[PDB]
């Protein structure tokens, strides 16, 4: 996917690797290389009106 | 899926009526069919 990767304060239990939002879309992940909790936020967007 | 806690319940027959969750502890990849289960007890010597 495409988004902004940041550190996340949400604590994952040791078995947990993925996090999901209300919309059932992946919102957080654990990096395969180093076990760390990272949340994904979509890149900035907004309607444009002239 | 296991979980351990300390309990101070007065009635041993009465499991606590408190909400709890059992985390996924271990998985075994073997797919051997199992029909019957036997609890294993430790019992050493006359004292
Ligand atoms: C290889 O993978 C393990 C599991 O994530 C990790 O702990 C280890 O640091 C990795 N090796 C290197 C050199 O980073």
């Amino acid at each position: 996917g495409t988004g902004v990767l940041t550190e996340s304060n949400k604590k994952f239990l040791p078995f947990q690797q993925f996090g999901r939002d209300i919309a059932d879309t992946t919102d957080a992940v654990r990096d395969p290389q180093t076990l760390e909790i990272l949340d994904i936020t979509p890149c900035s967007f907004g309607g444009v009106s002239v | 899926y296991s979980k351990h806690t300390p309990i101070i319940v007065r009635e041993p027959e009465d499991l606590p009526q408190g909400f709890s969750a059992l985390e996924p502890l271990v998985d075994l990849p073997i797919g051997i069919n199992i029909t019957r289960f036997q609890t294993l007890l430790a019992l050493h010597r006359s004292y």
